[PDB]
Parts: C-alpha cells; sequence; structure tokens
C-alpha cells in the first residue's frame, strides 16, 4: 500500500475532471485481467517505475499494460488531452530517474525469470541484441566489460544507450566519412514507411493518416522548404540500439523539443485486434506515421555541407514510456556523417 | 522508438530503393538516401 507522490497527483487529476473521470472508467469496459480499472493501473505503474523492465515482451512494460486502453475511442480521447499527458512525462521521468540509478542494474542479469522473461544478460536476451551484426558476440560489438557485474554497466540506462566497442567493423560509415553525397542512417532500425511528395493537413482525421509536415515540424518555419519533399520513417525495435548518429556531414541549425503524446494509436485502428505474439503487430505499431504527427518528439534541422543535399531534418520520435529525445550536439555544431547526435531515453 | 528523415524535393540524394518495403534492417551509419 502507499503510491508514489507523481502518482497520486495522476490519480488526483483523473478525478479532477468527470469527463476525463468518466473516460478512465470506459476505456476499461469490459476488461478482465489487470489493470481492470484506473486504480490498479496507478498501482501497476507505482510497481513498474520502481523496477527495470526485462527481456521478453514485444514492447516495454507500460506499453504493454496500456496497449488495451489504448485501443478504445475512451483511451483515445484521455491520451490525447495535452493536460493529461503533462502527467505521463512527469511519471516517465520520476521513472527514469530510477532507470539512470544503480539500483535497476539487477536486471542486468543472466537469470532466466521464467518461460517468457529474462535478465538482459542470459543468452536469449544478448543473441537476441546482435541479431543483426553477423555473427559478433554481443561484448565484442558493444562496450562492455564481460567479466565485471552487470558487464560493467552503471544503470539500466547505461545499457540501454551503450556504445558500439568498434563501429568501423560492425557499423562502417558505408562510402566513407569524406563523401559528402551521402546520407546515412541515424538509427538502427527497421524501415517502416517511405512517402514522397509530403504535404501538410489541416486536420489529422482520414487522409490516410499519413504524415502533415506542418504537424510533424511544429509549424517550423522551415516548414515551406519541405513541401513536396520526401520522408523515410525508422522503427526501433526493444533490442536495437538506441542512440542517434549524424546522418550528414553538416551543421546543426536548430533543436526543438516538442511535447507531444505518449499513448495515442491511429483512430481508423481502434479496435483491431491485438496479436497474442510477437509477430503479427498490434495497432500501435501500424500507427507510427500517424503519431508522428502529434507524440512527444525533437525536431532537429541540419544543413548539409553539400549544399546539394543542403537543409534535411531529423524528427526523433516517442514511443509511449521511451519518449525523451536528448541531444548531445548544439546548434551551430559542425557533424560528421556517423558521429554521435544523441540518444532516446526511457522519460517523457 | 522511431524516427524520420526529411528530405526537400530539391535535395539531389534519394532514398535508397530497399527502404521502401517495410520491415527492411536499417544497419546505423548505412546509406539510406544518395545522389
Ligand atoms: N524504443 C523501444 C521500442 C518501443 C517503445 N515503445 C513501444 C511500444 C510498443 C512496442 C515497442 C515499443
Amino acid at each position: 500500500f502507499g503510491l508514489m507522490q507523481p502518482i497520486q497527483e495522476f490519480k488526483a487529476f483523473i478525478e479532477s475532471d468527470p469527463v476525463v473521470h468518466q473516460e478512465f472508467i470506459d476505456m476499461f469496459e469490459g476488461i478482465q485481467d489487470s489493470p481492470r480499472n484506473y486504480q490498479e493501473l496507478c498501482n501497476m505503474f507505482n510497481d513498474i517505475f520502481r523496477k527495470a523492465p526485462v527481456y521478453g515482451d514485444l514492447g516495454p512494460p507500460v506499453y504493454m499494460i496500456m496497449a488495451k486502453l489504448m485501443n478504445t475511442r475512451a483511451g483515445f480521447s484521455a491520451f490525447t488531452r495535452q493536460r493529461l499527458n503533462l502527467h505521463f512525462k512527469k511519471l516517465f521521468d520520476t521513472w527514469g530517474l530510477f532507470l539512470s540509478s544503480k539500483d535497476s542494474r539487477n536486471v542486468l542479469v543472466a537469470d532466466q525469470f521464467d518461460d517468457r522473461h529474462c535478465g538482459w544478460l542470459n543468452e536469449r536476451a544478448l543473441s537476441a541484441m546482435v541479431k543483426h551484426y553477423n555473427g559478433r558476440a554481443f561484448d565484442e560489438v558493444f562496450l562492455c566489460d564481460k567479466n565485471a557485474p552487470y558487464y560493467g554497466f552503471n544503470s539500466y540506462d547505461d545499457f540501454f544507450n551503450r556504445r558500439f566497442r568498434n563501429r568501423d567493423i560492425d557499423r562502417p560509415v558505408v562510402g566513407g566519412v569524406n563523401n559528402t553525397t551521402l546520407i546515412s542512417a541515424a538509427c538502427e532500425s527497421l524501415s517502416y514507411n517511405v512517402s514522397y511528395d509530403v504535404q501538410s493537413l489541416d486536420t489529422l482525421v482520414f487522409k490516410g493518416e499519413t504524415y502533415s509536415l506542418k504537424h510533424l515540424l511544429n509549424n517550423d518555419p522551415f516548414t515551406p522548404q519541405f513541401e513536396h519533399g520526401s520522408i523515410l520513417q525508422g522503427f526501433l525495435n526493444v533490442t536495437a540500439y538506441h542512440r542517434w548518429h549524424a546522418p550528414v556531414n553538416g551543421t546543426i541549425v536548430k533543436i526543438i523539443n516538442v511535447p507531444g503524446t505518449y499513448f495515442a494509436q491511429a483512430p481508423s485502428t481502434i479496435g483491431d485486434p491485438i496479436p497474442d505474439n510477437d509477430y503479427d503487430p498490434p495497432p500501435y505499431l501500424k500507427s507510427l506515421v500517424y503519431f508522428s504527427n502529434i507524440a512527444a518528439r525533437q525536431i532537429m534541422f541540419i544543413e548539409a555541407d553539400n549544399k546539394e543535399i543542403g537543409l534535411i531534418f531529423l524528427v526523433f520520435i516517442g514511443m509511449t514510456e521511451i519518449s525523451t529525445c536528448e541531444a548531445t550536439v548544439s546548434e551551430g555544431q559542425h557533424v560528421n556523417r556517423g558521429d554521435d547526435l544523441g540518444m532516446f531515453h526511457f522519460g517523457g | 522508438x522511431s524516427f524520420a528523415l526529411g528530405l526537400r524535393k530539391d535535395c539531389r540524394a534519394e532514398i535508397v530503393e530497399k527502404f521502401t518495403e517495410p520491415g527492411t534492417v536499417i544497419r546505423i551509419n548505412e546509406v539510406v538516401a544518395a545522389l
């Protein structure tokens, strides 16, 4: 018994507005398993935010218990209120403090916890994390000490944001850093979508639930330069490297952090089945283009050294509890393709 | 999680074709657009 203070304030907020309160009743209709009501949700949050994630689920822990709620009109309505998302930001920031602490190392173990969950140093998790590294082992790919407790990592966040030990072997800057005509992937990912001739929309309703430049870029003055342009979007799954690399030789022009959503899926998907497996995508993972427009996100404009490439943008797009976007470069700084650019964290 | 790379219409670097198919592996630092 007893809830951490940010959760108590979250619960008070829910009960402060009758319409918000009613959404937090309706979104649970017909639900059989925990969480069955918003009190249980708060209790389960209180446990999740004092633990680190383990390996085995399709997504991180808050997503896993929110997915059914996101998949309702009442949930979507609640989760697209900026007042409520201020609380989610506070909650995930609080969890982030724990995940940066030494206490969060207790999942960086080789233990198997049950049939489907294990510590991040269990062979099942290690192998999953090096699937795309051509047979090299975790401790070859990533900077760590395989002979130290917790592989030498200081926290769950340190492990989450592990670095490459020898990127020239495992993730080379293909074509050579000095070739200014090439643009590299900023994140280790799976392709999600490519759109051409992109435009702005007045509303994010119907219309293929596609990109709207003025939404995505939060009405930046640069937005018109990208009308009729193209966008490549990637998805970083739960085992991917989660740091950002510079995509081009160029200068950081502008960095904008935009408050937004955490649990908003595309409205057209509300009610679709949530598969009970890790290979058939659930509705939220069919919504990445839609919520690129509204999720908590960071926009970064870069002026390439090669002016035939010129001004480009990156948007780092939050997903549920993994929504903190930290740039480690400053406006006006020159970067080369492949350089450290920033990273995602658990947080708001 | 996700990230988006945005290119202007006049950008001579064009997105590499294989990435238009969803689910394709994107190795960080590999080329995703080129002149
Ligand atoms: N960034 C790890 C992948 C991730 C974040 N939120 C999710 C929600 C569902 C599935 C995956 C994710």
